[PDB]
C-alpha cells in the first residue's frame, strides 16, 4: 500500500479519496441540472463534504 | 480614447485580480469570458450616457412623397439598406460614418431653410410628433423638404469582431464608474453570500462617484444662455 | 517632484509594509505587481485633480478651412503627430512639453486679437460649442484665425515604459491621500472580510484628509476679484 493508492493529486480519479469526491460531485450536479439549485449551493456542499 | 484591449488589461490588473477569469500572467481575460465583459461594458456605457448627456449628434432625413412615419433605423440608411426590400432610402450616411442606432432622446429639429420646427405640440398644426422614441412624424410632406434631427446619443456598440468599434470614448473621470459597474455585475452573478456583499460595495462606489462628478460639474452639464424674453415681452 | 521609484520605495516602507507584494529586503515593490500600483496611482491622481483644481494649463489651436470640430488629442500636436496619417496638425507645441491629453474642463477661450469668445451660449451667434467634453467647435472658420483655450488639466499619465512620465507633481500635503487610495484599492482587491474592513478604514482616511485640506484652504482654491459691475450698471 502506497500513498498513490489513497490519492493521486488529480481531480480525475484512480484513488479512494478522488472517487469519494467525484461521486458526491456527480450527485450534486445531477440535482443541479434539474432547476433545483444554483452554482453556489453546489460549491458550498462540495466544500463541506471535502 | 483607448482600445478595448486596454480595458481588458485594466480589468485584469485592477479589480478582478483575485478572480479566476484572468489568465495565469494576469495580463488579459480568457477567451471564454470576453462576451460577458462586453455585455457588461455596453450596459455600463448606456447607463452613463443616459445619465450625463455627453454626446450630441445629428442625422439628416429627407422626406418622401407618401411617407409620414420615418423610423430612425439602419434599414433605411443609404450605406446599410437592402435594395430589394427598400426601394429608396431616406437617411443619408457616409462611407466612414454608417449611423449605428444610438438615439436616446430628440432635442431639436430644424428645417432645410433654417427655421425651427415645434416638436410634440398638440395645438400647433405645423408641428412634428414622435409616436415612439425613435420614430418621427410629419403629416404634410412637401417637395425638396429635408429635416435635421439634433438628438442625444449613446456610445457605439463594442463588438471586437474586426468590424465593430474597438475604441472607447469616455472622460477620464468616469473610468472607475465603468469598472465598478462591471465588477458589480460579475460579483452578483456568482450567487454566494460573500460575493453579494462585495457587489453592494461596488455598486455604492459607482453611485458615489457619479454623484461627485455631478457635484463638481466636471462634464459641464449645466448650461446657461442670455435672456431674450426681455425684448419679446415689450419691456424697455 | 519625485520619480516613480521614490513612490515605490515609500509604499514599500509605509502602507503595504506587511503585505506579500514587497520584496524580501523591504526596499521596493516586486516586478510583477508594478502595473497594479501604476493603475491605482493614475486613478488616484485623476480623482485629486478633478476635485481640487490644482493645475491650470493652456493650449493653442489654429483653424483650418474645412474643419469645424477640433478634438483636443495628441494626434494633432506638432511634437506627436504622424506625418503619414495627419497632413497638418493644428495644436502647437513649439516651445516645450508635449501636450499630454489632459483636458478635464474648458474655462476660457480667447481670440488671437484679444477678444473673448463665449462658450455654450445658444442665444449668442458668435459662440463656441463643445459637443463632447474635449471637442471644440467653431462654425465659421476664417483665414488667419487662432484660438487660445484655457482649461483645467489633470496629471499626465505614468507608464514606466522608458518613454512615459516618471515624475509625480502633487502638493506635499496630498501624499497621504494618494497612498490611502492605493492601499484601499489593494485591500479591496484582496477579497477577504478583514481586508475589506481595512479598505473601509483607508477610504475614510482619504476622505477625511481631503476635507481637512478643503477646510484650511492649503491649495489656495478660493478666489476673489475686484468688483467691476459697480461701474457698468451706471452707479455713481
Amino acid at each position: 500500500i502506497t500513498t498513490e493508492q489513497l490519492t493521486t493529486r488529480e481531480v480525475g480519479g484512480s484513488g479512494v479519496f478522488d472517487a469519494l469526491m467525484q461521486s458526491a460531485s456527480n450527485h450534486l450536479l445531477a440535482e443541479f441540472k434539474n432547476n433545483r439549485i444554483t452554482g453556489g449551493d453546489y460549491v458550498k456542499a462540495y466544500i463541506a463534504t471535502m | 480614447m483607448y482600445y478595448i484591449e486596454e480595458l481588458f488589461c485594466r480589468l485584469a490588473n485592477g479589480v478582478l485580480n483575485n478572480t479566476g477569469i484572468v489568465t495565469d500572467d494576469r495580463g488579459d481575460i480568457e477567451d471564454d469570458s470576453k462576451p460577458f465583459i462586453i455585455v457588461a461594458a455596453n450596459e455600463a456605457l448606456t447607463r452613463l450616457h443616459g445619465r450625463f448627456n455627453m454626446r450630441n449628434n445629428n442625422v439628416v432625413v429627407e422626406m418622401q412623397e407618401g411617407r409620414t412615419n420615418y423610423p430612425l433605423l439602419a434599414k433605411y440608411a443609404v450605406q446599410s439598406y437592402d435594395p430589394n426590400e427598400v426601394k429608396c432610402p431616406f437617411i443619408m450616411d457616409l462611407a466612414g460614418e454608417k449611423f449605428a442606432e444610438d438615439v436616446i432622446r430628440i432635442l431639436e429639429v430644424y428645417d432645410d431653410k433654417g427655421r425651427r420646427r415645434p416638436l410634440n405640440d398638440r395645438n400647433n398644426p405645423c408641428s412634428l410628433f414622435t409616436p415612439r422614441p425613435n420614430v418621427l412624424q410629419n403629416n404634410a410632406p412637401k417637395a425638396w423638404e429635408v429635416l435635421n434631427v439634433m438628438y442625444q446619443a449613446k456610445h457605439p456598440k463594442l463588438s471586437t469582431a474586426e468590424d465593430g468599434y474597438n475604441e472607447i470614448d469616455i472622460p477620464d473621470t468616469l473610468d472607475p464608474a465603468l469598472d465598478a459597474y462591471i465588477a458589480y455585475r460579475y460579483y452578483t452573478s456568482l450567487n454566494t453570500p460573500e460575493s453579494s456583499a462585495k457587489a453592494a460595495e461596488y455598486l455604492s462606489f459607482y453611485d458615489s462617484i457619479c454623484r461627485e462628478v455631478v457635484e463638481y460639474d466636471l462634464t459641464s452639464d449645466t448650461e446657461v444662455d442670455t435672456n431674450t424674453l426681455f425684448r419679446k415681452r415689450g419691456w424697455r
